[PDB]
Parts: C-alpha cells; structure tokens; sequence
C-alpha cells in the first residue's frame, strides 16, 4: 500500500545476491 | 548556512546511516551558533536515534556534547532574545520608517540561527511593509520562514510561506525567486508529497546563489532524484544526460543519471546496479522524509512500463535476464504494482510466457471508467439518502 | 629596441648552440632581467618581448620551463600600453590554445591574467584576455565557470565601447552557452555581438569570427541553412592567415551544410584543404564519415562514427544537435519502409535493410515505440514486428476519464457539506 521502505530494504539485499548469480 | 544543519540532522534519522552520524550533526552547531536550532531539532524528530549530549544519553547516541558547546548554546541563545527585548522596546518610540526596519533586521540573521519562534513572530512582521531597497527584503522575509521547518509544524511553516510570496514578484529578483522554491519543497515533503516538490525543484536548478543555501552540489543531485520520483523516463532523461548538468557539474550526478539510463538504453541490468547507490547518497540524508517508498516505487513500474508498452507478449526468460534480478523476486516486486494499478501484465509462470494487455484504444480506457465510477456511484448512494432526509 | 637587439640573438644562441636541456637554464636567468629590460620606449620593447616568448607558446609543450615561462608574459602585458598590442597578444594565446597542454595550466594561465589586467590597468585588456578563457573552457567541459566568467563584464565595458575588440567576448560567449544547451544565454549573446560590431573593417581575425558566429545562429536555432553557408565561406577566408582553434571550427560549418541539404554528393565535391589538413585527425575525417553513411542508407555506419566523434560533438553545438537528427532520421527512413507493405515482418528483413546486427534493431526499436514514432509493437513471442492501426485511446474516452476523476473530487466535498445536515 504505503510504508514500503521498511521491507524495501530487506528486498534490496537479498536481490542483489540473486542479481549476481543470475545476470547475463 | 541554518539549511546546512537539517541535511546532517536527516543522516542519524535515515535508515542507511545511524550511529556515528551524530558525531558530524554535532560539529555544526558549535561553528555556526545554531546550537538552539539543534536542541531543537531533537524535540522535532521525536526520537529516531539523536540527542548527543552528556546532559543525557551518553552512551545511546555513543557521542555526547562538549563542554564548551554547552557554555556557547547558552551565551549565543542568551545573547541574541537579550538584543531582541530591548530594540523591540527602544524602537517603537522613533521612528517607523528607519528605526523599526533596521532593529529587526539586525537581529535576524542571528534569530533564525537559533530558530526561535516566539520572538521571531513578532519581530519579523513590521520590516516587510515599508519599501526600501528591494533585494533587501526579499532575504530578510527567507530568514523568517527558516524558523518554521525546523520544528516540523505545518501552521507556522505555512504562515511563513504567504509574506514572502507577496513579496517575491514584487522585487522581482529572479536569483532571490530561486531560494523561495528551495524552501516550499522541503515543506511539500514534509506532509507527504514528493511530486509538488519536484516540480519546483526542476526550476531552482537554472540559476543558483549558495548564499542561505547549503551548496550547489548537493543540490542539484537533489533535484535530479526528486523530478525522476514526478516525472517519466523520456523528458527527465534528456535533461540531465543531453544537456547541460553533467558537464558543467563536473560529476556527482553518476548514481541518479545511471539509474534513468538503464531505462533508456533498454538494458535494465544497470537499473537494479543503480538503486543502492543512488538510494544512500542522494535520497537518504533527509530531515523532511527519508521514505523511499515513494522513490523506489516509483522507478520499479517506470522500468517495467517502457517493456510491456514495447511487446504484445515478452518471455518470463527474457524479463529474468534484462534486469537480472531473480524470477521470484521479479513477480514478488510485480504483485504490487498490478493489485494497485500502477501496471497490468501477467506472467504465467509455469509455462514461461508473460501475456501484456496494451494501453490504446476504447479498451484499456473501458476497464478505467468502471474503476472511477464504482467509487463514485459508491459515494453518490450515500448521498442520495443523507441530502433527502 | 632592447626585447629585438640583444634578447632575440642571445635566446636563439643559446638553443642554437647547446643542448636544450642546458639553454632552460639560460632562459629563466633572461626572462627574470626582461622584467626590468633597458628598454628606452616601453611601448616597443614590450610588443617584442611577449612576442619573443610567444615562439615557446606556439608548441605548446609540458615543460617545467614552458609553466614558469608562461607568467612572464603577464607583468609584461600590463606595460605594454597600447591598444594596437592586444591583438598581437590574443594570436600568441590562440596558438596556446589550438595546441593542447595540461588542462590545470591552461585554464589557471588565462584566470590570473583576466584578474592583472583589471589591477595594474584598463578594462579593454581584461576583456581581451576572456575571450579565450571562455573559449578554451567548453572544451574542457568547465561549463559553470565559463557562464560567470562572460556574464559579469558586459555591463563594465558598454560605457567604454566604441571599440571594435570588445565585440569578441560577446561572439565567444554565444558558442560555449550554445554547447551548454542554453538557448536563452547564447541568443543573449547574438543580441549583443550584432549590435556593437557595425560594419567589417576590423582585424582580419576579427572579421574572421564576426561572420563565422552569425552563422551558427542561423543554422541552428533558425533553421537556415543557406544563409549559413555563405557566412562560413567569408569567415573561411579570413582564418586562413592565423592559426586559432576558432579556424579549424569555420572547416566543419561549411561541410556540415552540405550534409544537412541530404545530397551527400556536394559534399565530396566541396572539399576545402587549407585550413582542414593543419588540423587534421578526428575533426576532418567526421564530416566526410557522416556523409558516406547517409549515402550508404546504413545505420551502423552511423552509430560507430557517433561515439569516437562525442569530443567533437560537445566543442560546438551545431555538429551534435544535426547529428542526432541525422542518425535519428535515417532509422526513420529504414524503418518506415520495411513495416509499410508487411505487418508481422521478419527480423532478418529489418536487420537486413537497416544494416545492424538483430540484437541492435530491437533494442532502439523498443525506444522508438515508446515514442509512438511509428504506432507499432514488437512482437518477441515470435520475434516478428508487427505494424497495425492501433492509435493511442480515442477523443470521447480520454475526455471523459478526466471528467468522471474530477467528479469524484467533487462527490467528496458534498460529502463534507452534507455533514452540518446530520
């Protein structure tokens, strides 16, 4: 809804370490 | 120059930053005197981790006030409400024209640097009305208005906004124009809203003076981020990148121009790269919001836009390696964005095709009627009965 | 009489002679004495003596005596006194310019000077010497200094105009605002420099610049192109007697013309060598480069010419702004034909009349929808590209999906009304 930044950062952690592996 | 200390106040309060923030945040006040303004600010914050003191809170801020900051706060604070009582008294009885305009004025520059209200709402007032020199009064009524944002209270911030305001077309000083816009964003971001924000902040960018202002480069990397929170990919873009901003800056753009440049170039690899970066740096050194949701959320659909506006159909494989984020993350990042109605694609996943419904024609604008008028035939039920009764 | 009877015969001695590493030595101790000289008119002798100089500025060279040589010239402007003079120095620091040394010393060179001419003496110096300033700033992407640089002295010099070397800070300025991307600042500058120079009488370079930068104005922001054409060829040839980064600016103009009608023919034909081999590298080769490429329909030849050339591109602004429509219209021109008889076109046909790779076209087409330059989709389900009629909304629709938002607002505040009932 709204408050996202809490969890947000928590996402951007954790896809980081998906990002690298995976990327092309 | 006061503006100085809500940057530095907004680093212990983000969330990227906390400890030993405040061993910086505390430096400012003892060089400039703004040291009343820092206590302050504490109050406004209302505990996000500040208060750097060895009157209280040693060790729960790991930093503490200095014994001659202590001395100092209170000979400055002191010193300057002192002057204020006796020109307030001593100028009354000469003068309106000359006396009144040049007491007040004297204690302003120093009246704002301890951010003190009360006697800044009286004080402040009488100068404006009576012309002299145009430029002058212009600044003078920006000093007034400083006051208010500190304390995060939306009546006296609002107040201070309206004087200036008559003012500013008046002296015309298009440099002095540029401070007002400066001053209202950072209160347009303090209720909530980035997008009235940015659109002030697009114009402060053009002509510059640092003087009531912290500097330029921090600046400008401000008004870059919050335009891209308002504004789409393609007008934003050319701005910064085509013309002049980068060069003439002579660099510290990298982390907000990298994040739009993904969207242009169609590789969205660097935009996932981007949002680290840019999110510490530029976003998050903020007194007035420190909430990324509005930025970060924002820039998630603007990239996913551009690719189901370009394809009828795209494959699960496809979207996975152009952002290079994962496939899970990828759906869970989506699952927002369409249950709001930012965006409205599918993936089915199994199968590894993703289906995009198109924004043209009747169509796309027929599911859009229905969506304004539930709510309102919803409100106009309630309507019906109440006005009739 | 002193700068040209001894100090010309000992410094060409020295080199002569000796080493060039052993002469640097000499050469500090006789700038140091010119200081003084033995000088019996001022006004000659200081003429002479930056001109002297000047040969080691020419190169320009990274030496540790070409950094320290470089601030005699200073004091030795302000003795000068006299009018005629500037101009001899404004060549000196032109050749400085055209020949790259450090970025630091130039800039620092040019800063120091503006700021002595302004103490020891008049106002015209002063000016002369922003002139390159400002001019060697653009490519150095110092934008910002630039702009406060030019901007704050036209009020000073305008009570003391009636000069003609005053007209050449006003002709600068418009360039580097132009390359900037500020349209406002370098139509300021236009403004002011067509005003104050009158009629063509002035130094060769003089008119040399004059009439190279009416043209720009024209070309670019007023879109004529014939008007700009025959501005470059008088400005041509009123380069060609000095050497000035001003010259090799005039050679692309003209080329650049030819482009723009889109008969890359005239442009093979028009071809002027005499001041485009002194400068030849990069700068020469582009505009021939650009040409062969709208000949050849060919995207790629296009795109690869683009990046090395984006030096070029930021040093004026006419080159970069009809580039872009250039490299922009020609994908234009590919695409148009390839969707107009097939809907559901194959790639390799695209890939093929364009001349890219398949990778590239999908990746710029993308973009290009976006825009709705052409109001098709890309179809990668199947990796074809499919045109259709399938305009964005209608009229009746999108006027009524603001209208219904509006009414929401509306309903609400009849809410709030409402309320005093209850």
């Amino acid at each position: 809804n709204v408050e996202d930044d809490f969890s947000n950062q928590l996402r951007a952690e954790l896809e980081k370490h998906g990002y690298k592996m995976e990327t092309s | 120059m006061p503006l100085e200390n809500l940057e530095e106040e907004g680093l212990p309060k983000n969330p990227d930053l906390r400890i030993a923030q405040l061993r910086f945040l505390l430096s400012l006040p003892e060089h400039r005197g703004d040291t009343a303004v820092r206590e302050e600010l504490m109050a406004a914050v209302r505990e996000n981790n500040m208060a750097p003191y060895y009157e209280a809170l040693c060790k729960s801020l790991d930093w503490q006030m200095d014994m001659d900051l202590l001395s100092k706060m209170k000979k400055a604070n002191e010193e300057e409400l002192k002057r204020l009582d006796e020109e307030l008294e001593d100028a009354e009885k000469n003068l309106g024209e000359s006396e009144i305009r040049d007491a007040m004025m004297a204690k302003a520059e120093y009246l704002c640097q301890i951010g003190d209200k009360e006697g800044a709402l009286t004080a402040f007032r009488k100068t404006y009305d009576k012309t002299v020199a145009l430029g002058h009064r212009l600044d003078i009524v920006f000093y007034l208005l400083r006051i208010g944002l500190f304390y995060m209270d939306n009546d006296l911030i609002t107040r201070n906004t309206e004087k200036a305001k008559s003012l500013i077309e008046e002296g015309g000083d298009w440099d002095r124009r540029n401070r007002l816009k400066v001053y209202q964003g950072l209160y347009c971001v303090a209720i909530r809203d980035f997008k009235q924000a940015a659109e002030l902040f697009l114009d402060t960018v053009s002509t510059f003076t640092s003087y009531e202002l912290m500097d330029y480069k921090t600046f400008v990397t401000y008004t870059v981020y919050v335009s891209m929170i308002a504004l789409e990919r393609p007008d934003l873009r050319e701005k910064v990148i085509k013309g002049a901003e980068i060069l003439e800056v002579l660099h510290s753009l990298p982390a907000v121009r990298q994040y739009l440049f993904s969207l242009y170039e169609c590789r969205y690899s660097v935009f996932f790269q981007s949002l680290a970066v840019v999110e510490q740096e530029m976003k998050k050194d903020w007194l007035f919001a420190p909430h990324y949701r509005y930025y970060v959320r924002e820039m998630r659909i603007h990239a996913y836009s551009q690719l189901l506006e370009s394809y009828r159909s795209l494959t699960l494989g496809y979207m996975a390696e152009a952002f290079g984020v994962g496939v899970e993350f990828i759906d869970q990042e989506l699952s927002r964005f369409i249950a709001a109605g930012r965006l409205h694609c599918k993936i089915d996943k199994v199968n590894e095709i993703v289906e995009t419904n198109r924004p043209d024609s009747k169509n796309w604008q027929y599911q859009e009627t229905i969506k304004k008028g539930d709510l309102l035939l919803n409100r106009v039920q309630k309507l019906s009965r109440v006005i009739n009764m | 009489m002193a700068a040209a009877a001894v100090v010309e015969f000992q410094r060409a001695q020295s080199l002569l002679s000796t080493d060039r590493e052993a002469s640097i030595d000499i050469l500090h101790s006789i700038v140091k004495r010119d200081i003084q000289e033995n000088d019996e008119e001022a006004v000659q002798v200081k003429e002479q003596s930056i001109l002297e100089l000047g040969s080691l500025l020419a190169k320009t060279g990274q030496a540790a005596e070409l950094g320290g040589l470089l601030k005699y010239v200073r004091p030795f402007l302000n003795s000068i006194s006299k009018a005629k003079a500037a101009r001899l120095v404004r060549s000196l620091l032109d050749l400085f310019l055209d020949m790259e040394a450090a970025t630091g010393q130039e800039v620092e060179l040019c800063l120091e000077c503006i700021e002595w001419a302004k103490s020891e003496k008049r106002t015209f110096l002063r000016q002369a010497l922003e002139a390159r300033l400002v001019s060697l700033y653009f490519d150095t992407k110092r934008y910002q200094e630039a702009l406060h640089l030019g901007s704050q002295l036209l009020r000073e010099l305008k009570k003391m105009d009636d000069k003609a070397l005053l007209v050449e800070v006003q002709l600068l300025e418009s360039k580097t605002y132009h390359a900037l991307s500020n349209l406002p600042k370098a139509r300021a500058a236009l403004t002011s420099a067509r005003t104050t120079a009158n009629a063509i009488y002035c130094p060769p370079k003089l008119q040399a610049t004059l009439d190279m930068q009416s043209g720009i104005i024209h070309a670019a922001e007023e879109k004529d192109w014939k008007t700009a054409y025959s501005y470059f060829y008088e400005a041509f040839e009123g380069y060609d007697s000095i050497d000035s980064p001003k010259a090799i600016t005039s050679l692309k103009y003209m080329l650049l013309c030819k482009i723009m009608l889109n008969t890359p023919e005239d442009v093979q034909a028009l071809v002027s060598g005499k001041l485009a081999l002194r400068y030849a590298g990069r700068q020469t080769e582009a505009l021939k480069c650009v040409a062969q490429a709208s000949k050849n329909r060919s995207l790629a030849d296009f795109e690869k010419a683009l990046t090395d050339y984006r030096a070029e591109l930021r040093d004026d602004p006419i080159i970069s702004t009809h580039l872009a429509k250039l490299y922009d219209n020609l994908l234009e021109q590919n695409l148009i034909r390839v969707i107009e008889p097939f809907s559901r076109v194959q790639i390799e046909h695209i890939s093929s009349l364009i001349k890219l790779s398949k990778a590239d076209v999908e990746r710029k087409l993308s973009q290009m929808i976006l825009d709705k330059k052409f109001h098709g989709i890309l179809d990668q389900g199947e990796g074809v590209l499919i045109i259709f009629d399938e305009p964005p909304v209608d009229k009746t629709y999108e006027a009524a999906l603001e209208t219904i938002q509006n009414m929401s607002k509306v309903v609400d505040s009849l809410y709030n009304k409402a309320k005093k009932l209850t």
